[PDB]
């Protein structure tokens, strides 16, 4: 598993956070919201093998191709 | 599969037996009494007979 660095290494960069629409065009209800937020509040403090598990599935093997050629930019460039 | 592609090689990866005994087993040899014998090098580097 992953987890983040020490405070005077953590690099913060400002968020955009997104305006809340109404329940129904998230999980249905306000009760349903807090639900599930709670249900992920648990996979927040770690990377680990169910975020690299979603990854897969949501980036295929064209997503997983190019982070990879991006990767190897990234550390040619380091 | 083809972008993905560029990043692959084989793995040499093979599957065999735990053991695998020999194509001939050892043959068991009788033990027969010889005496000592003084000649057997003569015929290794340069010999001398009796």
């Amino acid at each position: 598993r992953f987890v983040r660095t020490v405070l005077p290494f953590s690099q913060e960069f400002q968020r955009d956070k997104q305006p809340n629409a109404q329940p129904q065009y998230l999980h249905g209800s306000k009760a349903l919201n807090l639900a599930y937020s709670s249900i992920y509040g648990s996979y927040r403090n770690f990377v680990g093998p169910p975020h690299f598990q979603v990854i897969c599935r949501l980036l295929g093997y064209q997503g997983i191709a190019v982070v990879m050629e991006e990767l190897l930019k990234v550390v040619k460039s380091l | 599969r083809r972008e993905i592609g560029i990043l692959t090689t084989n793995k040499n990866t093979s599957r065999t037996h735990k053991i695998i005994a020999p194509a001939n087993l050892e043959r068991p040899v009788r033990y027969i009494r010889k005496p000592i014998d003084y000649t057997i090098l003569d015929d290794i580097g340069h010999g001398v007979k009796v």
